[PDB]
């Protein structure tokens, strides 16, 4: 998903790259560095927002987003959720969760 | 060296009340996000609240009502005040500081909450 003109949780509610980039993606496996045994939820992942990115836009607001028509006011419940869930990154995982 | 310095713990009996605090000093550049985390023995970091520089409050559903964070903009500290204990609370916290580089957590805060 970290390529230009592609969509995706992390290229549409992360973040997103010009359909014009010029540059390099380059990532490694952590598997070795960034897992733990017990579960390394440091990393935090975004699954709602009101709207998409623009390109190079960072957003770190923790605002809690109202699913449903009543309003949250910072309070979760029904239909009122963190931005943020925890990645579950642990050394037994398979490739694909693999940090 | 951004550190954070976390006081106000200890052992309290069943329904008492505490108020912890986590001051910041170092870089901590302004659009700052101050959290708290739990952690019993044998448990992973349990994400208790969060305040962000929009002065919001944010609270997790396992202790409704209960517990409280105040901000302090002068010196941009963070006081978590621990009111209605239940045992279920034991648990060692540490305050996580998102701001928008290298995160710092704490030293820990031991609140024990037994009869």
């Amino acid at each position: 998903q970290i390529a230009p003109g592609q969509t995706g949780k992390i290229a549409d509610y992360n973040y997103k790259l010009p359909d014009d980039f010029t540059g390099c993606v380059i990532a490694w496996n952590s598997n070795n560095l960034d897992s733990k045994v017990g579960g390394n939820y440091n990393y935090l992942y975004r699954l709602f927002r009101k709207s998409n990115l623009k390109p190079f836009e960072r957003d770190i607001s923790t605002e809690i987003y109202q699913a449903g028509s009543t309003p949250c006011n910072g309070v979760e419940g029904f239909n009122c959720y963190f931005p943020l869930q925890s990645y579950g990154f642990q050394p037994t995982n398979g490739v694909g969760y693999q940090p | 060296q951004v550190q954070l310095q976390e006081s106000g713990g200890g052992l309290v009996q069943a329904g008492g009340s505490l108020r912890l605090s986590c001051a910041a000093s170092g870089s901590i550049f302004s659009p700052n996000t101050m959290g708290w985390f739990r952690q019993a023995l044998g448990k992973q970091r349990e994400m208790v609240a969060v305040i962000s520089s929009i002065a919001s409050t944010q609270y997790a559903n396992f202790v409704k009502g209960r517990f409280t964070i105040t901000r302090d903009n002068t010196k941009n500290t963070v006081h978590l005040q621990m009111n209605s204990l239940i045992p279920e609370d034991t648990a060692v916290y540490y305050c996580y500081a998102v701001d928008k580089s290298q995160d710092y957590w704490g030293q820990g805060t031991q609140v024990t909450v037994s009869s």
